[PDB]
RNA sequence: UAUACAAUUAUCAUAUUAAAUUGUUAAGUGUUGAUUUAACCAAUAAAAAUAUAAAUAAUUUUUAUUUGUUUUUAAACACCAUUAGGUA
RNA sequence: UAAAUUAUGGUCAAUUGUUAGUAUUCAUAUUAAUUUUUUUAAAUGUUUUAUCAUUUUAUAAAGGUUUAUUUUUGAAAGAUUUUUUGUAUAAAAUUUUAGGAAUAGUUAAUAAUAAUUUAUAAUUUUGAUUAGAUUGUUUUGUUAAUGCUAUUAGAUGGGUGUGGAAAAAUAAAAAAAA
């Protein structure tokens, strides 16, 4: 690992290789991998009824 | 259980069982029933690294018999070809090729199982016979 | 007094209870952060007609005289006198089957009784979760195929809608207990799969179980950012579905597949066997298609009647074409996307634009 | 040590390492895999 | 190598695509969402992007939630290379819903994800 | 691994979902109660293991004698027929069956289930007792024996026991599954596998034979 | 929980150490945040998130310039009508009205 | 400035005109998206097209879906007069009277001569076709165009019902052209598109009416739902509208 | 400066197949007084007991839901301050 | 669910640090490089022609671009006279930053329309747009090896629009009509 990429450390490089890592991927179920925290409870007071045209 | 974990194939799980009950010097493993699997246990049973085996047309399992020489094991290792079954290698008939030779000498000792295009189980030495290619699965000595 | 305000003093371990206070009692989620204060006037229908007690339709009794006639010519000679052999088995062929009396007595082996007997495993005499257990089997019987099926997508989304019900008017009631919130959100994601499975089964029993039980709020798409992707729809792929259709009873297949060696679309073969194929519009659609129609009867009038303001405008069209960024149409100027195919240009020489994307791709 | 890199208890069969090697990179090249966009070498 | 490539013959890569329909919104445009693979080499596995098109489809026979066929053609506008070329599945249940004058399917209920809070009571 | 709760180690030779046993949700092991006639508490119990030694018993085959009477008219009751044994047995542990952790430990408390433990109070043959007599003589059920005829359970039993494994796992060296051999080092076992005919050899299963015979004979470590 | 449970990587011992952290590691990092947590109770921090803002950015209260402990630094500009509005709820939580939840005081929170 | 530099849908190469003209010689202009305009846009329909021979004469009876009475169609094509008329009352004599509605299943032309022979024949093959189906129900939406926008019709959809109905029709087809030759205007090997025709302009009309319906009309009403409706009753007609008020009838058939 | 983690068992912070939730009981007055504490000081002192079965396994809850901070002392113990109270 | 032979075939995978209780790819090793050394470049005046003109002579200045760059024969090649043909401008995939929020002459239909045509429009958390860095998809080094680690350079808007094609304002080492 060549010293200059990322951070000052080593394990700075492998942190960022999880975000290209395959398994590891963005999809319907595993979502806002890179900021799931800024997302969190942002809803909470947010009411809304859901959606009804049918009986 | 979660994603980042490994994806268990009935290779995986087969190749673990028999190493285990092999270090604990059982006569007989239960072993997971799928088309590969018992290939396998064929394969080894013919190059005699394994007592002997039978599917009772069983769903889930059946039951190999292991064999032990010297007061050890037969198997000094057993491991898959691939962790998950979202990798799956492909050998080349060179490569199963490189595998025989010894720096020149022409050696049998470890053995290596493929499917074929073809659906079959094969050691890596009829293989290489005919030529053809094949998906890894397990080695064994 | 306006927006919350968290207030937070580093040393302890969290905030203090912010601003002019969230109200008191937490809000009830259901599975996708939609919020019910309370069952709809259906749901509690629902639950009010499950209380009060249930009934076997005579859709069964009825099914039972024209399928098995000589039994139910006995039944029919033996009223009121006690029976020693139970003719009436073919009627209840599953234990679960015989919901009006408890633990399972079929109406007609209580005749020879005591009346105070009849009382006594009489509905008015169940425990709730029996009553429950009512309510459930009536309906899968209604929507059962055949008799033991449970597995059948139809069966499960009903009791799976009844269950939620329960669970809904519970929580309702006693606020904290955060298992049940648990394990009502787990039954509904697992009514969300049973329906979207019903809708390519059969739609109507779909239709009318939404209708029933009023859940069309466990069907609505979650966020729109999956839903853009394609990943509602894909699911009934994953569930295998997606081909199911048997298009030739609805949707003549001729118009609905392209010309392989022609190239020509499905719109074309289409127009060419005379066909039509086209979603019902809405108002939008109707309005813009309509006013395009027109076009040419309006040009036509208006060249006709007033050639001297048609004129001018030509006149600007002309010379506008000689003036402008560039006359000559070629590889630079005919880019369909100039932002994007020349992003280098966007900051120092093409004021234009403040961004190289402005679409797809 | 809590904090560092995973070490295995044994080596790895070398056999093995270059049986799964066969799709790599440089067998994709050989193969002729990736496009050729661009001058190249001289 | 995906399915793409396994059902069909392709003239040029990318000249054909299966995929759902996403929103009609456009008159003859439908807005298809379609996969493809990307290979990692290094851990030899495989996986699927997801991709919008638009797609043009003369006379407006798609609904919202079609397995449709999809093809390269003639630049039609800025962004429409593709159009429509076979719905394979169509949508029973979306064409019914229009017909008695409701959307084809419900609006997602939460739009886009953001780093505020928003407190909005009753 | 030192970590409490992953003391049970990596066993697959379970029959569970998981090969780490300390991830499994479903059965929580005992330490202090358990292991009496296994060895150690992690181990799987006598009857649930799917791995088998070489000197032990394998698991009984369940009844639910008869069937002998072509046998040796004193042999006894095989130590492989067992009239109940359970495959799935609860075997009581105490950190899941009586939990004390919510409480001070003190000699009444922590909460159990009993639909662990058969019932041994009198309550139950008081409650349920009636002149119609039991299920076996009502000859409810449909079905049997699961695999339908079966030579020791339903069917008489006739020819030999084979306590070892040796003939059930033995592998079939004709084309025909006729002719069936279990080989050791220096020894060779060739097995005329045709229950149907009473042991009659067909032509070409008798000139196959022939060939099977002399080359096990023939064979150099033999 | 907003704040850090702990500062620095209190769990370090070798491998299956049977415990999360040995003695004396421990006891360094709880000297580490127990000068931490010292600074801020001397300074009289204070945060705050508010709704309709990015809220991981928090302005910071024990800066303003009426709430500022120093008479020197120069504290931070935070609108007016937002200012008042912090001011005022940090004013009115430090007494305990009747009816609502004990929370606990401190001589530092004001 | 507000788009796209050369907009793509003016960007048109005639190949119609010739290798060297447009370079050089003259350059040749034309609004070219009349022309593009397409059949779901313009309302066309192409119908099955007689050969010439047949192009000649007049039809004389028609296959025909009767319609029953309390229709949701006949209905909602009454609405859609009405709102005509009130735009434009020019249309009055185009207009095909709600009593007269009807749909045309197939056209068919028979010689004087040879009719009874031909209309029992054709009764009875039709008759046989028709025993097995049970009533139709099928919808109607949309506008269509004939004859170079002469006849305005609402089409059949192909959502329901209809896919029997086309059979059924190709039954018929190659009963009545294929067997017994007969003058079907097309091809018995072709089915024929069914229509409910709701506007019209005949030969005679086209002097004071025009040569085509101006689709300003029919623009709005172009998409508009009519419905649903179930059909039990095919009829073999001759045209004359005096008669009953409706279609001189020939021969009915009953399905049930 | 470049130059090859693990995948059988690894303790600090990215949870996830789960059966809970709800129960109105107890305790109190005779009399002239050194109790508790290593030791001080304020000063009535007695007390709050009951529930199992049942809920099916997995596949698109990750902007949702969830991990010992809680109205009422005119009820105490307890704890903190010291005779004034706080808190419970 | 059987073995195999007419016997080495189908052409080489092979790892080299003297450490300091123990856990963890980390100082001193080799190979590759920079430290390191004038044996491969070069100077100005392009050239014909019918004369103040007209024919021939089309990608090395800088700016910093990651959903990005794409195209013809009408020039020459080019053969006998004159007409003579059609094929093109479009897409698909691969796209960086430790701690992550909105972007905008704006989408689609109409059409050689509309600085106020019509519409429930387009891009984004499957990570956008700005901003930082950076010359994109046969080139290297290390290695037994899935890896890690390089690869130069070259297309920077329009405004009498010439020319087949803008590549058109020093900086060749391309014989440019005897
Ligand atoms: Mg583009
Ligand atoms: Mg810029
Ligand atoms: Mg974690
Ligand atoms: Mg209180
Ligand atoms: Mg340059
Ligand atoms: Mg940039
Ligand atoms: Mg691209
Ligand atoms: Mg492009
Ligand atoms: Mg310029």
């Amino acid at each position: 690992i060549a010293h200059w990429y990322c951070g000052h450390k080593f394990r700075h490089r492998f942190m960022r290789d999880k975000r290209f890592h395959p398994s590891l991927q963005a999809s319907h179920d595993a979502r806002n991998r890179f900021s799931k925290r800024r997302h969190f409870k942002t809803n909470r007071w947010n009411y809304q009824q859901a959606y009804r045209d049918m009986p | 259980r979660r994603r980042e974990e490994n994806l268990y194939t009935p290779i995986y799980d087969f190749c673990h069982r028999i190493r285990e009950a092999t270090e604990q010097r059982k006569r007989f493993v239960v072993v997971p029933s799928t088309i590969e699997t018992r290939g396998c246990a064929r394969v080894m049973h013919d190059h005699g690294l394994v007592a002997g085996f039978r599917d009772f047309h069983n769903d889930r399992a059946f039951a190999v018999e292991l064999k032990y020489f010297q007061g050890d094991s037969t198997i000094n290792v057993i491991e898959p070809c691939s962790y998950d079954g979202r990798t799956e290698f492909e050998w080349s008939p060179k490569m199963m090729r490189r595998l025989l030779n010894t720096h020149g000498i022409h050696n049998r000792l470890v053995v290596y199982i493929c499917r074929t295009a073809d659906n079959r189980i094969i050691d890596h030495i009829h293989a290489v016979k005919e030529n053809i290619g094949g998906r890894g699965l397990m080695m064994v000595h | 007094e306006h927006p919350a305000i968290w207030l937070w003093y580093p040393w302890r371990m969290n905030p203090e209870p912010p601003t002019p206070h969230m109200p008191q009692r937490r809000a009830l989620k259901n599975v996708h952060g939609a919020v019910f204060n309370d069952l709809t006037p259906v749901q509690k229908k629902r639950q009010e007609q499950m209380l009060y007690g249930v009934n076997i339709p005579e859709t069964r009794q009825m099914k039972f005289e024209e399928q098995h006639p000589l039994l139910a010519g006995a039944l029919r000679k033996l009223e009121g006198q006690p029976k020693g052999f139970p003719f009436w088995y073919r009627k209840y062929p599953t234990r679960r089957h015989a919901y009006e009396y408890r633990f399972s007595i079929p109406v007609e082996m209580l005749d020879g009784y005591n009346d105070d007997v009849k009382k006594a495993l009489s509905k008015g005499m169940m425990s709730i979760q029996e009553k429950q257990f009512a309510q459930e089997a009536m309906y899968m019987e209604r929507y059962a195929e055949h008799d033991f099926d449970t597995t059948s997508p139809a069966v499960l989304a009903v009791k799976r809608a009844l269950k939620c019900r329960v669970l809904r008017n519970h929580l309702l009631t006693n606020p904290h207990n955060n298992i049940i919130k648990t394990v009502l959100a787990n039954t509904e994601r697992k009514l969300n799969h049973a329906l979207r499975r019903l809708r390519k089964v059969d739609f109507k029993k779909y239709w009318e179980i939404i209708r029933d039980h009023d859940v069309q709020d466990i069907l609505q798409p979650p966020n729109l950012v999956t839903y853009r992707q394609g990943s509602y729809w894909k699911y009934d792929w994953n569930a295998g579905l997606a081909i199911s259709t048997n298009l030739a009873d609805v949707m003549d297949p001729r118009g609905l597949n392209g010309c392989v060696e022609t190239g020509r679309s499905r719109s074309e073969v289409a127009r060419d066997l005379g066909l039509s194929y086209t979603r019902p519009l809405h108002e939008n659609e109707k309005k813009q298609l309509s006013h395009q129609a027109v076009y040419y009867e309006r040009l036509a009038k208006f060249k006709m009647e007033q050639p001297e303001a048609a004129r001018a405008m030509e006149r600007e069209r002309f010379v506008r074409k000689f003036s402008g960024m560039f006359v000559k149409m070629d590889i630079r100027s005919g880019a369909p996307d100039f932002p994007s195919t020349y992003r280098r240009l966007l900051g120092t020489k093409v004021v234009r634009w403040a961004s190289k994307r402005h679409g797809p791709n | 040590h809590r904090s560092g890199k995973a070490r295995a208890f044994v080596f790895r069969d070398p056999s093995l390492r270059m049986m799964r090697a066969g799709s790599g990179y440089q067998q994709l090249r050989r193969m002729g895999m990736p496009m050729q966009v661009g001058m190249g070498w001289r | 190598y995906d399915l793409t490539s396994l059902i069909f013959n392709q003239p040029r890569q990318g000249s054909d695509k299966i995929g759902y329909v996403v929103g009609t919104s456009m008159l003859k445009t439908a807005v298809v969402a379609t996969n493809h693979m990307v290979y990692y080499p290094k851990f030899n596995q495989r996986v699927s992007r997801t991709k919008r098109f638009f797609a043009h489809d003369e006379d407006l026979a798609c609904v919202e939630g079609d397995l449709v066929h999809i093809k390269q053609c003639r630049k039609i506008s800025k962004y429409k290379h593709y159009y429509v070329f076979s719905i394979l599945e169509p949508n029973v249940e979306g064409r019914e819903r229009l017909k008695l004058g409701l959307k084809a399917v419900p609006p997602p209920l939460f739009g886009y994800p953001v780093s505020r809070r928003i407190v909005k009571l009753n | 691994a030192n970590h409490p709760n992953r003391q049970s180690g990596i066993q697959f030779l379970t029959h569970y979902n998981t090969h780490q046993r300390f991830r499994v949700n479903k059965d929580y092991i005992d330490y202090m109660h358990w292991g009496k006639e296994q060895g150690q508490a992690r181990l799987p119990h006598r009857h649930q293991r799917v791995a088998f030694d070489f000197n032990d018993q394998l698991h009984p085959t369940r009844i639910g004698y008869a069937w002998f009477a072509s046998q040796d008219p004193t042999f006894g009751h095989h130590p492989d027929l067992s009239s109940s044994f359970d495959p799935n047995y609860r075997v009581f542990s105490h950190p899941e069956h009586w939990n004390k952790m919510f409480t001070k430990r003190r000699p009444g408390e922590g909460d159990i289930d009993l639909s662990v433990l058969p019932s041994r109070s009198l309550l139950g043959p008081l409650m349920a007792h009636s002149d119609t007599k039991g299920i076996p003589y009502f000859k409810v059920d449909n079905r049997g024996h699961s695999n339908g005829r079966v030579p020791g359970v339903n069917a008489p039993f006739f020819g030999e026991f084979d306590q070892k494994m040796m003939q059930a796992m033995s592998r079939p060296l004709n084309a025909n599954r006729t002719i069936t051999g279990n080989d050791g080092r220096f020894s060779k076992t060739i097995m005329i596998n045709e229950p149907q005919c009473n042991q009659a050899l067909s032509a070409k299963t008798a000139s196959e034979l022939s060939k099977e015979i002399d080359k096990a004979t023939n064979a150099v470590y033999s | 929980r907003w704040a850090a449970k702990f500062y620095g990587q209190v769990t370090f011992g070798p491998r299956n150490y049977p415990y999360p952290s040995s003695r004396w590691l421990a006891r360094r990092f709880q000297m580490k945040k127990h000068r931490i947590i010292k600074r801020f109770r001397f300074r009289r921090y204070k945060l705050a998130a508010v709704a309709n803002l990015p809220f991981a950015k928090m302005i910071r209260v024990g800066m303003l310039p009426e709430l500022k402990s120093s008479k020197t630094k120069r504290g931070d500009v935070v609108d007016p009508t937002l200012s008042g509005q912090l001011v005022s709820a940090v004013k009115n939580t430090g007494e305990k009205r009747k009816g609502q939840r004990t929370r606990p005081k401190s001589k530092y929170q004001v | 400035e507000r788009g796209l530099y050369f907009p793509i849908n003016h960007r048109i190469v005639d190949h119609r005109i010739a290798p060297g003209v447009t370079v050089e010689e003259t350059d040749v202009q034309s609004r070219y998206r009349r022309e593009l305009r397409t059949n779901f846009a313009t309302g066309e329909t192409r119908q099955t097209i007689a050969p010439p021979w047949s192009a000649r004469e007049r039809p004389t009876h028609f296959f025909s879906l009767r319609l029953p009475s309390r229709n949701s169609v006949t209905l909602r094509v009454k609405e859609m007069h009405n709102h005509l008329l009130f735009s434009h009352q020019q249309c009055a004599p185009m207009l095909v009277s709600p009593t007269k509605l009807h749909i045309t299943l197939g056209v068919m032309t028979i010689p004087e001569n040879s009719r009874e022979e031909l209309v029992k024949n054709i009764q009875q093959s039709m008759s046989e076709t028709f025993a097995c189906v049970q009533p139709l129900q099928l919808r109607f939406r949309g506008l269509g165009t004939f004859d170079f926008g002469r006849v305005l019709f609402i089409r059949v959809v192909p959502e329901a019902d209809f896919g029997r109905l086309e059979r059924a029709v190709c039954d018929i087809r190659r009963r009545v052209g294929g067997v017994l030759g007969v003058d079907l205007k097309g091809n018995p090997h072709d089915s024929y598109v069914p229509h409910v025709t709701v506007a019209k302009i005949r030969p005679n009309q086209r002097q004071q009416l025009g040569d085509t319906i101006p689709q300003s009309l029919w623009a709005d009403y172009q998409h508009h739902d009519f419905g649903d409706v179930t059909l039990s009753t095919v009829d073999l007609c001759r045209m004359k509208g005096s008669p009953d008020g409706y279609y001189h009838t020939e021969g009915a058939v009953h399905l049930s």
